[PDB]
């Protein structure tokens, strides 16, 4: 899975050890609702669900294409 | 073993 590996990497195109078939971006708050920042988790993943703890997942194979951001279309 | 970036 090399894609935007946080697995001891800064957001870094690396085969994860850690984790399954998926690239992460687990998105969600966003002025980490509070005091402002981005948590983004980025988690080596088997699926994702649609009946999931609600968070803006984008969940791809490989080859980088999900990064940290709001992927938010210009 | 994931990290949080912000």
């Amino acid at each position: 899975i090399v894609c935007h590996t946080t697995a001891t990497s800064p957001i870094s195109a690396v085969t994860c050890p850690p984790g399954e078939n998926l690239c992460y971006r687990k998105m969600w708050c966003d002025a980490f609702c509070s005091s402002r920042g981005k948590v983004v988790e980025l988690g080596c993943a088997a699926t994702c669900p649609s009946k999931k703890p609600y968070e803006e997942v984008t969940c791809c194979s490989t080859d980088k294409c999900n990064p940290h951001p709001k992927q938010r279309p210009g | 073993k994931h990290w949080v970036y912000y």
